[PDB]
């Protein structure tokens, strides 16, 4: 029954992990950066400098 | 497998080839072939001002002076706006 | 709504121009080139955009012609060798105060 | 908007550059160089990619005209035989302030 899904009677929360690097390299360094090419603006409000 | 064809990029690519076909086309003859050997579109190697001069009988100022009436009229946003899409 | 820079004044309503006070004659053309130079006085000019907004787009005369008409606004206002209007090989020229 | 790095500075205006605080006049291409080591600071420079961007894809010559324009960039601001310009062994240039 709906009753279920309305009262969330079974629902779970799930968290994932995404890890992510930056390591050096011949062509020099990769930088955790808002410098991003050619993206636009209406995704990059959530980001942080 | 880095190295193997995307098989979307490709159809990319030729749809990309074939509105800068139709765009070289709607500009005149004689600057749209300039702008094409000038960055080896039709063959395997762009080519310096006096080869177009050889070719068209012409100096190598007014090939700079078309280029520059190439790029003039290419800034239009009629272009502008239908290839800056293709991005 | 005068324009004015260092010592050059100009008046958009009757065109004249005065150099360090003094008022000089000069050229219509000339007077378009003068105008644009000031209106973007603190970036360079080179000669491509010059034709492409200055002057009109069916111009096929050589390019030594802009540079007779950058001649005669040195002799005009700035005659010393040091100008305010500067030159850049291959960059055209630009109008600013000598650090 | 001017871009700065250590002891060298860059107006992106009129193409000039001061060392140090002293104002230094340098060749067009010789500044197209400069540019690209300061757009791209900390980051090392290979002769070929740099021949691909900075040079036009036309240029048919040698690859000693690159080692010599780097050899007049340190003559011009870093005179110092180890120079803030350093230089990879089959890998290039880059541009960095030594630790």
């Amino acid at each position: 029954s709906n009753r279920l899904v309305e009262e969330d009677v079974l629902t779970s929360i799930h968290i994932e992990e995404h890890e992510i690097d930056a390591r050096d390299t011949k062509l020099g360094a990769e930088e955790i950066t808002r410098d991003i090419p050619n993206i636009s603006d209406e995704v990059l409000a959530d980001l942080d400098e | 497998d880095s190295e193997a064809v995307v098989a979307v990029d490709a159809v990319s690519f030729t749809l990309l080839q074939d509105q800068l076909q139709s765009v070289l086309d709607t500009l005149s003859e004689r600057e749209a072939g300039v702008v094409r050997l000038r960055f080896g579109l039709t063959d395997g190697q762009p080519r310096t001002l006096d080869e177009i001069g050889q070719v068209y009988g012409v100096t190598r100022e007014r090939i700079r002076q078309i280029e520059s009436k190439t790029m003039s009229k290419l800034r239009h946003p009629s272009r502008s706006q239908v290839l800056r899409d293709y991005l | 709504v005068r324009l004015t820079f260092a010592d050059i004044e100009l008046d958009e309503e009757t065109h004249e121009v005065w150099k360090a006070g003094q008022p000089v004659s000069l050229s219509p053309t000339e007077f378009t080139l003068l105008r644009y130079f000031v209106i973007n006085a603190g970036t360079v000019l080179s000669k491509p955009k010059i034709l492409d907004h200055v002057w009109r787009y069916d111009f096929g005369g050589d390019v030594n012609v802009v540079e007779s008409y950058v001649s005669y606004l040195r002799r005009k206002i700035d005659t010393g060798e040091k100008r305010l209007l500067h030159t850049l090989r291959g960059v055209g020229y630009v109008l600013r105060e000598p650090r």
